[PDB]
């Protein structure tokens, strides 16, 4: 072994940590995402383009759960995903095992931002390039977080991400509004990825895994298959 | 332009502890004169304020009851070598009934003389040579030693040795007044004499302080209104 | 367009990109051997081309079809060594997946396993990123044949047929005609494509000598290298 | 120019300059031949003195693992000692904690993860060795294997490593290996070590040879010095 | 190696920390803070840097931070930088709990997390943290105290204080329209709505850029309040007529 | 861990990261200290009061015990470490011999921490430069001054911060046996060699004495001014 | 030669005006920021002429103001402009003294820095009136105010002695900037002619000016 | 600029690590050492150099066991750290197996030793080189070690600054060495030394040294007092 344990992510002369802003702008090059919070559950959507007919969509996975009532999509890099979705349902686990109560999404907000923190100030380790969008409903009200690789986190009504994202954000300030229902969520979720897809929307190249008051639910092809016609 | 702590020169010697040398001038100068009967030590206080008290400046301290020292250059790295050397002492003296050699002490302190390492352990290793040359002079069970040690921890006996800013010049003269046979009241009025154009102030009782270590008496004695016996001489 | 640093060591660039694993591709095909895998309806396979410059060598040591575990095979692309460090890292994890979970160890998991272990040599910035690179087959109850890709980066991907090395576009242009029209995609028919897609790319009609194939099917779940014979009775078959 | 300091840097072309300067450093030695046998292996080593700097036998650089492995080393010396250590480790704890003895396919491969584990951090330095490992046993023949610096082993029927490889391994090529005893590939060794080197830039050359085979049924020890040897007197008498 | 290392623990030429002053420039911009005491009672008052629409606002909390039964912090310059503190701190405050248990003094906390912080900038060659807070409470031997912090461990006691963006003309107001000893919790509320309508550029700023989070005393109870938009818009109203008041003696005086 | 070196020997001899320390002193306040037969008197200066600032958070001068005081210069982030070490330092001395802690044995205590501290790897030095007042219980009191780089030596009138040198230079000459031989006169004293910086008078000072063999007190600024008004009636005449 | 150096703003190049209007010979005036050139070649061939022009006219005096910019350090040695700085520098090291030194041509330089210097410029023979410009406290901005107001009214109100009383810590260019903004208050408001509040926002404003923002709360 | 030549893990374009180069630099800057050998006997003579003119003369030959005896050129402090190692490894063989150490496979030990510094980060080579004479079960053996950890069986070789001489010397006198005594020898062995010196001084029995090991002969090293036996019978220098 080595052991550098020393940090690599030091501060600009202008004031400013120059390697998350360059995280962030990895961040801004990936696949595009939305996710809406309305008044009964949380829809989140992505992007799923192959290079090539010859890849299986099936065989990986975008909305990958962490708990019976809590979902996650991201946007950036996919190997530096699978690191922190593990992480998250360890960390739920270790949660549930202690306090015998399913982990409200906040805390597992709060955790994974402070885990995306200290890899960002520890030695030798470069900052994370991937945005999250974690969902889930509990205790009623339903709740849709982001954190950023910078390790903090915020609170959306219904935000975007990705490559062309402030356009995407403009969508849903325009088009959404503060109540609606999931369907029509749903809806103008699959409007505002197809704002900047690819000609042909099926259930091979989008994938939605939508959350309510009966757990999370990510969905089978033939439900995104009837969804994604007439709409 | 930066490298690390051990590297060698192009030439092939070092490239710290020739710095380490280079350090030594910046202090001030001692001399050390053994002699059949005992061994005398001399050493500059270099006072720079008169509002500062002179008695808190010291360079001779002693290790044994039998053994002293002198310092020349950082005194605050050299505390460090002189409390392992009294450690060592007592230690030797615990488990073995007697008195350490001199050399023995001198060369247990040379030990950990050139120890620093970066990728090494322990709770802070030393990162730097320690920038001290040290005097002893002992009658162990030989008689009357002095050893001088240096930075890179070559440790060999020297006659008359005088350290510090004018090194070479002390040496140079200190090289026509000496012979093996001669007593310690020159050998006191010599190093005087040679200390007296050295130093860049004027002399009195308490600029310098010196130390005498004999077979008969213990410890080293020669403070101050005891100077005085030989400051009016010169 | 860097930042220092950004040529050495694993960080990101002023336009968002990690350099190190773009420098860490070029040695996949830096080895200049290509391998190409195939599935059908009940069976995987394997070609790969080996080289023998001199008669001294031996001939064979020198196939990297590599046996993971007795129904779970691979093959490599890129450096050796490193091909070798891969090959041991995932034997021991499947032999401590079948000790620990009781279970024997799914082609999809062993994959993940690999790309997490891959993935911390490009988060940290002390290790070289270890370019080489995977290709798995396995057969997987109510599931069938199963052929897996990881990458260097960590990006693990499912497949249907795919090839991995020097000729990598122009095989996966042919290979794009050739699989979209889905027709009867048996064992002959498996191994004809696997074969005529590095004859067409290469140009070059190999003899039976210098072309390893693997075989994994539903017949029998045990992982297989074909010897000479069969490939000269394939190679006499396919000439019409 | 940075790419070429620290092992866990890639280059702008895909490949790591600190293991081909330790090839570079390899290639500076003395040539050493292994040639494999239907019989057995023998070694041979191109010793140079330069004044005396020796006795008869000294900086030998023909090692020896266990019972029936043979080393020979060709590169910069006292890391050659240090693999030689590191082997005897490994065969020692084989047979500690497996009861027979230790196969050379395995050995050479471990002995390789060793090389390979140090070309990927930049702590340590890549090793400038190449040695040889070669081996007989009744259930498993002949064997012998090269292994680079850069952490590849390949089995040879006859290859060498040093300076003059390439004008030795055309001599290696000349004679067919698979039928000769122990008894005349000596001379042969000899003849190819004779020829290879050149006498106008050094003079100051000596053979040493070794032998495991049938001959020293399963062991591996040294040519019996004044008994034999005479392969340089019939070396010398094919100077044409 | 040792060519990469980025050398966040030695002096500059002029003999002067080199890296904190980065952190304090980051400190000194993104973000809006106050407090204010004299009497019983103390006030924050912070500024919120992302108002955007899409906001669900329902996280009941802010920059304001609540770490005991009577103290509050709020923080400024990186938000991800600033949980840690605030964790560590009140793990601080709950171990003084569990060991004495009494409730934890002021200046304990201040200086146990300031050496904390100055351990970063002392050697372990990491990043410094890059966040100053501002603590507010209650203490049995001194009252109500106000408390600030900077990235080097360095910290001390204030009434008026200064942490956010462009603030010196908010300073230079503190020192001319402070009083001493006379502010009941009704006119310092007005103060510091009237220094919140300077610090910003938002001309007329409404009730979704400002949070006031008050600290008074029960009868043994200590109760933190953060105020809703109910009465913020009022308050803020209140010193919006104010202005016209103003106004009104350079007009009916200016009649000759 | 971070095993690293830090304090490297420069090519021209002298070492780089203590004279780097040396002017984090030398940009701090000033502060003086001299010491007489029966009390001893030590000031800081500048205490840029701000008027809406709490005055006793902002203090440099601290009680390591009864007998000893200590004002430092430099950044404070690192004095209030050294000097929470010297206290932990001073009790665990009194847990063993039953004496209370020689000021000698303090400044020995600090000069050996900053020095370990300079020596060792991957930790940065220390960059204060405090003063040591105190009297043991034995009769006479004493101060010390210590350094970055570890240095320790009795004074008997002392100054640091930034214009150290003038104020030395002001008591090169005034140290005489009278202005020594009363107590008002030693606080009149460093009150004109405060004078000699701040240049306000009455409100930049927060000079503390020790009175004899008792517990420090910090002077009420009323007395103080006192003292300033009576240094500046007893400079009126010059011809 | 003569070498000028003290804290920034002091009297540097002031007195170098001052100087050339006694003097009897022309004064050649040239800043280092001029003395950088974006064509590889320029740099030491202007360098040259500039010197061939003053030797020939007369007993000239060339002043080299901000020398000090291009000078500093020669340790660098990275490729580009940055080092041919350091080449632009060594032919004016050179054509000081490096052979047959011209007569009749006295050199004085203004610098604001003195370490980040080249020894090889430090060392006599090109350089020997080592000059510095210390900041006075009281005495002499009593006679700076003096002479800064003398061309202008003053009223009673308005005295300078209690504005710098308790500050002793600006410079002369800090006084001009005084004196020329506290007129322009009484021209922009078209006031009276000196108020003594239009001394007292003056101070409190380049004060603004010059010290703004230093993170220093930690007092080093 | 110059680059690959500060840290042992870098190596060149050219294949080879220059520090190494530069401890053998060191290596052949200390005195001249002649290890030489018979058919039962093993001498080492070496010389001493004076560092001033009243200082004592440094000693090179120093004893491990009670048959191995080292010589040294080079640095001090690395040479006791490596002398302490064959002390140990001695005493741990006598300790545990009872029998003396071979010479042979405690020149393996030390090379094992010092191959580890010269592979990993920030660690020197070692700057010392030994001549190790012996006398085991089979023969006396004269060894000599490199900072390259290259150990050489030698039978009759010179170490130092101005070897060369030395070498020549030992090479034109070479087969006359196993049939002579030990009178002969040595006087062969400070033949072989003494065109080290410049022709203008010579072996002033101060500066010299002499250790024996033989096959019933305890390792005696002889210096100025039991030298004198020696010189005598010396032929003059040739000039
Ligand atoms: N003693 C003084 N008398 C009059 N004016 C002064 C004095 N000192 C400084 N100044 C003013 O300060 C300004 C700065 O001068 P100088 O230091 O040479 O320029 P710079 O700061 O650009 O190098 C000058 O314009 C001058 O008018």
């Amino acid at each position: 072994e080595r052991g550098y344990s020393f940090s690599l992510t030091t501060f600009s002369p202008s004031g400013k940590l120059v390697q998350i802003e360059y995280a962030l702008a990895a961040v801004a090059g990936g696949a595009p995402s939305v996710g809406i919070k309305a008044a009964n559950g949380v829809v989140l959507a992505t992007e799923k383009k192959q290079k090539s007919i010859l890849y299986d969509e099936r065989s990986v996975h975008k909305v990958e759960p962490i708990t019976k009532h809590i979902g996650l999509v991201y946007s950036g890099m996919g190997p530096d995903y699978r690191v922190l979705v593990h992480r998250a349902r360890k960390l739920a686990q270790q949660y549930y095992l202690v306090y015998q109560e399913p982990i409200p999404t906040a805390q597992l907000v709060q955790r994974v931002a402070s885990v995306m923190q200290e890899y960002t100030q520890s030695g030798g380790v470069r900052p994370f390039g991937v945005s999250l969008l974690i969902c889930g409903w509990n205790e009623g009200r339903p709740y849709l977080f982001q954190s950023d690789p910078s390790g903090a986190y915020f609170a959306w009504k219904a935000t975007a991400m990705g490559k062309n994202y402030v356009n995407g954000k403009t969508f849903l300030e325009k088009r959404y509004n503060e109540d609606l229902e999931l369907e029509d969520a749903i809806h103008t979720a699959i409007l505002t990825l197809k704002e900047s897809f690819e000609g042909q929307m099926t259930e091979d190249n989008i994938e939605v895994g939508i959350c309510n008051e009966a757990g999370f639910r990510r969905l089978t092809p033939t439900e995104v298959k009837d969804y994604l016609a007439a709409i | 332009y930066d490298r690390g702590v051990n590297t060698f020169s192009p030439e092939g010697r070092l490239f710290q502890v020739e710095y380490a040398i280079e350090a030594i001038k910046l202090g001030s100068t001692a001399i050390g004169i053994q002699t059949s009967e005992g061994v005398c030590l001399a050493v500059e206080k270099r006072i720079t304020s008169p509002l500062m008290e002179p008695s808190s400046i010291e360079k001779i301290v002693e290790i044994d009851a039998h053994i002293g020292c002198a310092m020349s250059g950082l005194i605050a790295d050299a505390k460090t070598l002189i409390d392992k050397a009294r450690v060592e002492t007592q230690n030797h003296w615990f488990t073995y009934n007697e008195t350490m050699t001199v050399e023995s002490v001198t060369q247990a302190v040379s030990n950990l003389a050139l120890q620093f390492g970066e990728e090494d352990a322990d709770p802070g290793a030393m990162s730097r040579p320690f920038g001290v040359a040290l005097l002893f002079g002992g009658v162990d069970e030989k008689g009357p030693q002095l050893f001088h040690m240096d930075p890179s921890g070559t440790f060999v006996q020297c006659d008359a040795r005088a350290i510090g800013s004018a090194s070479e010049g002390a040496q140079s003269s200190l090289q026509e007044v000496y012979h093996k046979s001669m007593t310690l009241k020159e050998a006191i009025k010599s190093s005087l004499i040679i200390l007296k154009q050295v130093m860049e102030e004027k002399l009195n009782a308490t600029n310098i302080e010196l130390a005498t270590v004999q077979p008969g008496q213990n410890f080293h004695m020669f403070t101050k209104e005891e100077l005085e016996e030989v400051i009016k001489d010169i | 367009s860097s930042a220092g640093f950004d040529r050495h060591i694993t960080i990101f660039s002023p336009e968002g990109r990690l350099y190190q694993v773009e420098y860490a591709f070029k040695a996949i095909n830096q080895g200049g051997l290509t391998s190409v895998a195939v599935r059908g309806k009940d069976c995987a396979v394997i070609v790969t081309q080996k080289k023998v410059p001199d008669k001294l060598l031996d001939s064979s040591t020198v196939t990297h079809l590599f046996k993971i575990t007795e129904n779970i095979g691979c093959v490599m692309t890129g450096m050796t060594a490193d091909s070798r460090s891969q090959v041991q890292r995932a034997r021991y994890e499947a032999a401590n997946w079948k000790y620990k979970y009781g279970y024997e160890i799914p082609v999809d998991m062993l994959c993940k396993r690999i790309a997490d272990i891959s993935q911390v040599y490009t988060q940290n910035a002390e290790m070289r990123p270890l370019g080489c690179c995977m290709i798995l087959i396995g057969i997987d109850e109510e599931q069938g044949p199963q052929v897996y890709k990881c990458d260097p980066a960590g990006y693990y991907c499912g497949f249907k047929a795919t090839a991995a090395g020097v000729k990598q576009t122009e095989s996966t242009s042919f290979l794009e005609k050739k699989v979209k029209k889905k027709f009867d995609w048996t064992f002959e028919q498996t191994v004809e494509t696997a074969i005529t897609c590095l004859s067409t790319v290469l140009s070059i009609d190999f003899k039976p000598s210098e072309i390893e194939v693997g075989v994994v099917t539903v017949e029998n779940p045990k992982f297989r290298i074909l010897t000479e014979a069969e490939i000269d009775a394939h190679l006499v078959a396919l000439a019409e | 120019t940075g790419y070429d300091l620290s092992a866990s840097t890639f280059s702008p072309d895909g490949r790591v300059f600190q293991v081909e300067y330790a090839m570079k450093a390899v290639e500076n030695s003395s040539t050493a031949i292994g040639i494999r046998c239907k019989d057995g292996v023998v070694f041979g080593v191109e010793k140079l003195v330069l004044s005396k700097l020796y006795e008869e036998g000294s900086n030998k650089r023909l090692f020896n693992v266990d019972r029936h492995v043979g080393m020979a080393v060709a590169g910069l010396l006292a890391d050659a000692r240090s693999l030689a250590d590191i082997a005897r480790e490994e065969a020692s704890n084989f047979r500690s904690n497996f009861g027979y003895n230790i196969p050379l396919k395995h050995l050479a491969d471990r002995v390789a993860m060793y090389v390979h584990a140090y070309t990927l951090y930049s702590a340590v330095r890549p090793f400038g060795c190449s040695f040889m490992l070669g081996s007989y046993s009744v259930n498993d023949g002949a064997q012998l294997y090269m292994i680079d610096p850069s952490g590849v082993s390949y089995g040879y029927w006859g290859c060498a490593i040093g300076k003059a490889r390439q004008a030795a391994k055309t001599e290696i090529e000349k004679l067919q290996m698979k039928e000769m005893t122990c008894r005349d590939i000596v001379k042969e060794v000899a003849k190819i070590i004779y020829i290879v080197h050149d006498e106008v830039k050094d003079k100051a050359f000596e053979l040493e040879l070794s032998w495991v085979g049938e001959l020293t049924n399963g062991r591996h020890e040294i040519v019996p010095k004044d008994i034999r040897e005479e392969a340089e007197k019939y070396a010398k008498e094919s100077l044409k | 190696s040792r060519r990469y290392d980025s050398r966040t623990t030695i002096f500059s030429p002029e003999g002067r920390l080199y890296q904190v002053e980065y952190a304090m420039e980051a400190i000194g911009h993104a973000g809006t803070c106050l407090g204010i005491l004299a009497n019983d009672g103390v006030l924050l008052a912070a500024e919120r840097r992302n108002i955007h629409k899409l906001l669900d606002e329902v996280f009941f909390s802010e920059k304001i931070y609540k770490l005991n039964e009577d103290m509050a912090c709020s923080v400024a310059g990186i938000t991800s930088d600033a949980n840690v503190l605030t964790n560590e701190l009140r793990l601080i405050a709950q171990r003084y709990l569990l060991q004495y248990q009494e409730p934890i003094p002021c200046e304990q906390l201040v200086t146990a997390l300031c050496d904390i912080k100055q351990a970063y900038t002392q050697f372990g060659g990491k990043r410094p943290f890059g966040v100053s807070l501002l603590y507010i409470g209650w203490d049995k031997h001194y009252g109500f105290q106000l408390y600030q912090s900077d990235p080097s461990g360095n910290y001390g006691g204030w009434k008026a204080t200064c942490i956010g963006n462009n603030s010196a003309a908010a300073v230079s107001m503190l020192k001319q329209d402070y009083k001493e000893g006379e502010m009941t919790l009704k006119s310092a509320l007005a103060l510091a709505i009237k220094v919140l309508n300077k610090t910003m550029d938002v001309s007329k700023l409404s009730a979704e850029k400002v949070e006031i989070a008050t600290l008074t005393r029960e009868n043994g109870k200590t109760v933190i309040r953060v105020l809703k938009q109910k009465e913020v818009e009022q308050l803020i109203k209140k010193h919006e007529e104010e202005e016209a008041k103003a106004e009104r003696e350079k007009k009916e005086k200016e009649q000759k | 861990s971070y095993d690293r070196a830090i304090t490297v020997f420069s090519p021209d001899g002298h070492l780089f990261q203590v004279e780097y320390a040396q002017e984090a002193v030398k940009k701090g306040s000033t502060a003086v200290g001299v010491r007489g037969r029966d009390i001893v008197v030590l000031g800081v200066e500048k205490k840029s009061v701000a008027k809406l600032q709490d005055e006793r958070t902002v203090r440099k001068i601290c009680a390591l015990d009864d007998n000893v005081c200590m004002a430092f210069a430099g950044l404070t982030a690192d004095a209030r470490i050294v000097i929470n070490r010297a206290r932990v330092e001073c009790q665990s001395h009194r847990l063993t011999v039953e004496d209370p802690v020689t000021v000698e044995y303090i400044t020995r205590y600090i000069a050996s921490l900053k020095q370990r501290y300079t020596q060792s790897n991957g930790r940065r030095p220390f960059g204060i430069s405090a003063l040591i007042v105190g009297f043991d219980f034995d009769g006479t009191p004493r101060l010390y001054q210590t350094d970055p780089s570890g240095t320790y030596h009795a004074w008997k009138a002392n100054a640091i911060g930034r214009g150290a040198k003038s104020v030395r230079e002001f008591l090169e000459k005034n140290y005489t046996d009278e202005a020594i031989e009363t107590d008002d006169l030693t606080i009149k004293l460093v009150i004109k060699a405060l004078l000699e910086v701040v240049q306000s008078g009455g409100k930049n000072i927060e000079l503390a004495v020790m009175r004899r063999d008792q517990s420090l007190k910090i002077l009420n600024p009323e007395e103080i001014e006192k003292y300033v008004a009576e240094i500046e009636k007893e400079k009126e005449e010059n011809e | 030669g003569v070498i000028l150096y003290g804290p920034p703003g002091t009297g540097k190049t002031l007195l170098a005006k001052a100087v050339a209007n006694q003097t009897s010979a022309t004064f050649l005036r040239v800043v280092g920021s001029e003395l950088i050139q974006k064509y590889l070649g320029d740099g030491p061939k202007l360098v040259r002429e500039l010197f061939r022009v003053a030797e020939e006219h007369a007993p000239s005096i060339v002043f080299i103001d901000e020398i000090d910019a291009i000078g500093t350090k020669r340790y660098d040695s990275n490729s580009g402009g940055e080092r041919e700085i350091q080449r632009t520098m060594l032919e004016l090291l050179n054509q000081l003294d490096g052979f047959d030194s011209r007569g009749d041509v006295k050199v004085i330089m203004a610098t604001n820095r003195i370490e980040t210097l080249d020894p090889a410029l430090i060392r006599p023979g090109r350089i020997d009136r080592k000059i510095e410009f210390p900041l006075p406290d009281e005495k002499t901005k009593k006679r700076i105010f003096q002479i800064h107001t003398s061309r202008m009214t003053l009223a009673d109100d308005v005295t300078l002695d209690d504005l710098i009383m308790a500050k002793d810590d600006l410079s002369g260019a800090d006084i001009k900037a005084i004196c020329t903004e506290a007129g322009l208050m009484a021209l922009r408001e078209r006031r009276m002619k000196v108020t003594n509040e239009d001394f007292k926002k003056s101070k409190e404003n380049v004060l603004y000016k010059k010290q703004e923002g230093t993170p220093e709360g930690l007092y080093l | 600029r110059n680059q690959y030549d500060n840290d042992v893990t870098v190596w060149s374009p050219q294949g080879r690590i220059h520090q190494i180069e530069y401890a053998m630099e060191a290596v052949k800057q200390g005195s001249a050492t002649v290890g030489l050998k018979s058919k039962t006997h093993a001498v080492l003579v070496a010389l001493k150099r004076a560092q001033s003119e009243l200082a004592a003369h440094q000693k090179k030959i120093l004893h491990v066991d009670n048959h191995i005896g080292i010589s040294i050129a080079g640095l001090t402090a690395d040479a006791r750290l490596l002398c302490n190692f064959m002390r140990q490894e001695c005493l741990d063989s006598r300790f545990v197996f009872d029998r003396p150490l071979p010479v042979s496979r405690l020149v393996s030990l030390i090379g094992s030793k010092t191959q580890i510094p010269t592979q990993r980060y920030g660690r020197r080579p070692y700057g010392v080189g030994l001549l190790i004479a012996g006398y085991d079960d089979m023969g006396p053996h004269i060894f000599q070690t490199c900072p390259s950890a290259n150990y050489f069986d030698c039978r009759a070789m010179s170490i130092g600054a101005r070897s060369q001489s030395a070498r020549t010397y030992l090479e034109r006198h070479m087969s006359e060495f196993m049939e002579c005594n030990l009178n002969e020898l040595v006087k062969h062995g400070l033949r072989a030394l003494r065109e080290t010196l410049p022709a203008e001084q010579d072996l002033t029995t101060k500066n010299v040294s002499i250790g024996i090991v033989g096959k019933d002969l305890e390792f005696t090293i002889y210096d100025d007092d039991d030298v004198s036996p020696f010189l005598e019978g010396l032929e003059e220098r040739p000039q």
